[PDB]
């Protein structure tokens, strides 16, 4: 599986770029895309998604009307073109895939990103911190509160767990406050009940330091959380 | 009240549908031949003479036929042959070579009383004629069959042959028989079969209308 | 009078006759799944055509009869009903034919010709070319047309009083009875060559039967009103002959195309 | 003859210690004990969109996961809360004969006439339905797909034998043989370490799956048996044959418990399932309808009658929150 | 002198096999059904709303 965007680079204000994410590796027609974006230092904040055969297109309400989102399923190409640029748009921006059937991963593998810089009601996460110092062989617990209660009706607590290692992309570590990802070590864990989710990383390992984040799905525009960074 | 990817799910299952409703059309357009006949019967010869269970797929003439062979059958329980309901046709094969000719008349008899082939057409074949003679010259149906009082030639033996198997048919209200005699050799084999699989249909359209 | 009374009480009984018939042959269709296909779908559109012709058209009928003083154009709207139903179940007859033929016609071909969607967008066509027909006289082919009296606006119903002769004659007969009892007609014709050739007096039969009632019903009152038109003369019992036996062929289609096919003997039967 | 004259004393003083100490009928003691009335089920859901006959179907572990295999060579996994399809696999053979669920959920395995019981994998990184091992060495047909853990499986054949595979090398890893007809089923223990399977030759047998021994013989009918399944409890198993009787044979007292037929029936029963109290024997029939059989009293505590061709295939869920049928007309209808 | 001796030998195992009869079994079935009886969503129905079809 590898997917890789392109269209990255520096632009003026008042201008319009064009994002293209390449997919080499599974079955592009049959997996959802979610545009997802990073400010620099600051923290992940998801942008778009179009479901398989282009029927449901979702935006986040920051710039809702000002991108479109477009899809090639015989070329496997997803592109996004951006219309008008502030000094906020500047962001690295990942292609996710996302497949939604009765237990499935939504949210598995996250694309290598792309740097594009510009020069110069809804749900609330909140994490407690944004530095923990720590060593390897100490169990260390992160938290993040929501602002409504995240169980729906079905059962389903539509919270999310991914890590960013530094310099890498992010990946899914939880995808359902408490079921693991694709082969991640078993180490983790995560637990909680309807607004307050905490993640217990038993028998730490020098990898493991990074930027941690908690995102719910219940809601579209999807909010992620500030981002606790576990430091070595 | 749908969930975020509840939505998405009945959007999956509604793809679904509409694959299973287009392919399911596809299959519905195929004609599904059974295929019997005793042992040594050709019915290998007639397999490759068409243009576990083994299937053979062949278009003739804008007809796609999936001809099924079931003679593997380890041990034929026929507990399975229900499974063929719906095939346009039985082609059934018999040798007048191979009393095995008793052997193939009994199986014939069997074939057609089914409650599960009340309906359905059954193509005959006596295929090969090259060897069917220079037998009946040294034996006629005298030897296995000794009711048979007729000329010990070719035509009339082979004729009453043919009427005596016709004759197991007990109900010819509703199913007909189509018989084959013309040589192997010829490549006409496959062309009666599609003769015979075009009138089986064409009748089973006009039945159904009530014109039939 | 006699006369009025016979008449009424014949249409009323024959349209009680149709409306059961039609419902019977509908309960039997949905009861058996096995009878859901493209030939029990032309069916079910003349049994609908026919439950039109004599849930309505027979009360419509006899209102139109009893002539009670109702507005000049409540009346065209009556008779513009009678003439949609009715070209409804001749239209639907003339697609059983075609359905037939086609059969007949393109042999295997025919499934790969004959989707569900092409035989809803036929029997939607016949029932619009129904509609537009027998609704055209609300648009300027009305007795108004020719009366001095512009003013005449309240008047007893008479289906003389609101529908033109010309069109009775010109247009609904030459154009949507007649013509649909030609192709009707030739289509059965080669029907019963080509069955005959491939093989059948039971083939020979049915089609002749079809044609015989739908000709027997449709010419009598038809011709009333061709003689009228062109100076003629005819006695109102005569008259009242043509309307029932109309409205008698609308009860009589269904023991004579559904009750044919003997899957639906059998599930009838059953039932 | 001697050993013939041995044989014939074995059976015969064999069932002569059956006999001598069986004390009585299983209705002799539960006469007394009242009856469960008219268990009129409705049907609540009604999958749709297979477009051929459906010859078999097997639940999921979780009572909500579903897999349904028709004539046409599809095999649908449904999702049975909400009447979705979940996964639809084109299967290589169109003439499939019965199918099976992983009990983890993970594997799906499928076969018929072509003697090859393949084995697919759901739970995959690509998100489609990859064939993982076709299981070939079978010289005839395939019945009663059952699998033990996701490496472990035990599949009956018209080749008069059953064999337990080995999923990840993909030989035969156990043969069972013994039959003189086509082993036309085959039901799993509950504990998954024995299993009974039913043949052509009238007479069903208990096999261990551990050693491949001939536990034990049942017999009883007069014709093939055609589908079987276990008592919950995993003491006793009840057949359907094609003499219009389902039979319930205990697994200690070797001989059958107490047989289920009515004068009415016509036809022959296609398949057997059990409710989850052990209380209602379900019967599929040919007659277009399923009969759920009070399974104590031998009393047709209610029949299930939706179909508009003769039943193929029962599944009651874990739970025993549902009974899925699926019949020749390509329709699968829940009834609760 | 080895054809039959298996089949034989699979009767001495079935002349050696648990003996648990037809009475003393008989009360293992009514024992199941009748203590499991509250569990079956099928014999006696479940509520409406505990439903999930
Ligand atoms: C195709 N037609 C139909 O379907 C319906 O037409 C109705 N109908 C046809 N003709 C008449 C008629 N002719 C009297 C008449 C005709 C011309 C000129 C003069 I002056 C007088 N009088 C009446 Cl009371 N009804 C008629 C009948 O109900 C049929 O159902």
């Amino acid at each position: 599986v590898q997917l890789v965007e392109s269209g990255g680079g520096l632009v003026q204000p008042g201008g319009s770029r064009k994002l293209s994410c390449s997919a080499s590796g599974f079955a592009f027609s049959s997996f959802g895309m979610h545009w997802v974006r990073q400010a620099p230092e600051k923290g992940l904040e998801w942008v778009a998604y179009i479901s398989s055969g282009s029927g449901t297109i979702y935006y986040a309400d920051t710039v809702k009307g000002r991108f479109t989102i477009s899809r090639d399923d015989p070329k496997n190409t997803l592109f996004l073109q951006m219309t008008s640029l502030r000094s906020e748009d500047t962001a690295m921006y990942y292609c996710v895939r996302s497949i939604y059937y009765y237990g499935s991963s939504p949210f598995d593998f996250w694309g290598q990103g792309t740097t594009l810089t510009v020069s110069s009601s809804d749900i609330v996460m909140t994490q407690a911190t944004s530095s923990v110092p720590v060593t390897p062989g100490e169990s260390v617990s992160i938290s993040c509160r929501s602002s409504k209660s995240l169980l729906h009706s079905n059962g389903n607590t539509y919270l999310y767990w991914f890590l960013q290692r530094p310099g890498q992309s992010p990946q899914l570590l939880i995808y359902r406050m408490s079921n693991l990802a694709s082969g991640v070590p078993d180490r983790f864990s995560g637990s909680g009940s309807g607004t307050a989710f905490t993640l217990t990383i038993s028998r730490l390992e020098a990898e493991d330091v990074g930027v941690y984040y908690c995102m719910q799905h219940l809601e579209y525009p999807l909010t992620f959380g500030a981002g606790t960074k576990l430091e070595l | 009240t749908l969930s975020a990817e509840d939505k998405a799910a009945v959007e999956r299952s509604k793809m679904i549908d509409r694959n299973l409703r287009e392919d399911g059309e596809k299959a519905a357009r195929e004609v599904k031949l059974l295929l019997l006949g005793a042992g040594e019967s050709g019915k290998s010869t007639i397999v490759k003479q068409m243009k576990g269970i083994v299937e053979t797929h062949f278009t003739f003439k804008d007809l796609h036929f999936k001809m099924f062979d079931v003679g593997g059958q380890r041990s034929e329980r026929k507990k399975w042959i229900h499974c063929f309901e719906g095939v346009t046709a039985i082609i059934f094969c018999v040798a007048l070579s191979d009393n095995r000719m008793h052997e193939s008349m009994k199986l014939f008899d069997s074939i057609c009383n089914n409650k599960w082939f009340t309906d359905t057409s059954i193509i005959l074949f006596l295929n090969k004629k090259d060897l069917f003679e220079e037998k009946i010259k040294k034996s006629p149906l005298t030897i296995c069959y000794p009711e048979y009082a007729g000329s010990n030639t070719y035509e009339e033996a082979a004729a009453y042959i043919q009427c005596q198997f016709e004759d197991l048919n007990k109900r010819k209200d509703t199913k007909e028989i189509y018989t084959h005699f013309t040589c192997a050799t010829d490549t006409k084999n496959v062309q009666f079969v599609f003769d015979a699989v075009t009138d089986v249909i064409i009748k089973n359209n006009l039945k159904d209308c009530g014109l039939f | 009078s006699w006369t009025s009374v016979t008449y009424i009480t014949v249409e009323i009984l024959i349209g009680l006759c149709a409306i059961v018939g039609n419902v019977l042959v509908i309960w039997v269709v949905k009861l058996n799944p096995s009878l859901q296909t493209t030939t029990f779908y032309f069916i079910v559109s003349l049994a609908l055509a026919d439950i039109a012709v004599g849930v309505l058209v027979m009360p419509l009928a006899i209102v139109i009869s009893l002539g009670v003083t109702i507005h000049f154009y409540s009346c065209l709207f009556m008779t513009c009903l009678m003439l949609i139903f009715t070209h409804a179940s001749i239209m639907s007859l003339l697609a059983i034919a075609v359905d037939r033929y086609l059969r007949v016609k393109l042999t295997v071909r025919y499934r790969r010709v004959t989707t569900q969607r092409r035989i809803w967008l036929a029997l939607g066509l016949c029932w619009l070319v129904s509609f537009l027909v027998g609704l055209t006289p609300m648009f300027g082919w009305n007795m108004k047309l020719s009366s001095a009296d512009e003013n005449l606006t309240f008047l007893p119903c008479r289906f003389r009083s609101v529908m033109r002769m010309d069109y009775m004659v010109y247009f609904s007969f030459f154009l949507w009875i007649l013509v649909p009892l030609v192709v009707m007609c030739a289509i059965y014709f080669d029907i019963f060559y080509i069955i005959r050739n491939r093989l059948e007096f039971k083939t020979a039969k049915s089609l002749l039967l079809v044609l015989f009632l739908f000709a027997l019903c449709w010419l009598p009152l038809s011709i009333i009103n061709c003689i009228l038109y062109f100076d003629g003369q005819v006695p109102q019992t005569v008259l009242y002959l043509g309307i029932l036996l109309s409205h008698a062929n609308s009860m009589m289609n269904p023991i004579v195309y559904a009750y044919k096919i003997k899957k639906f003997k059998e599930t009838y039967l059953l039932i | 003859d001697q050993l013939r004259q041995e044989a014939e004393q074995l059976k015969n003083q064999i069932r002569d210690a059956r006999k001598a100490c069986a004390d009585a009928t299983l209705s002799q003691i539960t006469n007394n004990i009242d009856p469960v009335g008219r268990i009129q089920m409705r049907t609540r859901r009604t999958l749709r969109g297979h477009l051929a006959k459906i010859y078999a179907m097997h639940w999921g572990t979780d009572s909500r996961l579903l897999v349904s295999a028709s004539q046409d060579g599809k095999l649908i996994i449904w999702d049975s809360y909400t009447t979705n399809k979940v996964h639809a696999i084109p299967l290589r053979s169109s003439w499939v004969m019965t199918c099976a669920y992983a009990p983890s959920g993970n594997y799906v395995a499928c076969g018929g006439l072509d003697n090859i019981c393949s084995i697919y994998n759901l739970k995959t990184r690509e998100g489609n339905v990859r064939v993982s091992r076709e299981l070939a060495g079978h010289t005839g047909y395939l019945s009663c797909c059952r699998f033990l853990d996701d490496n472990q499986i035990v599949t009956s054949s018209g080749d008069t034998t059953c064999a337990l595979w080995d999923i990840e090398t993909g030989q035969q890893t156990t043969t069972f043989t013994g039959h003189t007809g086509d082993v036309m089923s085959l039901s799993l223990a509950p504990d998954t370490r024995l299993f009974v399977s039913g043949a052509c030759d009238a007479s069903a047998k208990l096999w261990d799956v551990r050693e491949g021994m001939c536990r034990q013989t049942f017999t009883g009918h007069e014709s093939d048996i055609n589908a079987i399944c276990f008592f919950p409890n995993g003491n006793a198993f009840a057949t359907g044959s094609d003499d219009a009787t389902c039979r319930l044979f205990d697994l200690r007292a070797d001989q059958e418990l107490m047989t289920y037929s009515h004068d009415n029936i016509i036809c022959g029963i296609t398949s057997v399932s059990f409710s989850k109290s052990g209380r209602l024997l379900l019967a599929g029939y040919d007659d277009f309808n399923c009969n759920v059989w009070d399974a104590l009293k031998a009393d047709r505590a209610g029949v299930l009658a939706g179909h508009d061709n003769r039943v193929s295939c029962l599944g009651v869920t874990d739970d025993g929150m549902a009974v899925a049928t699926g019949s020749w007309d390509s329709f699968l209808k829940i009834w609760n």
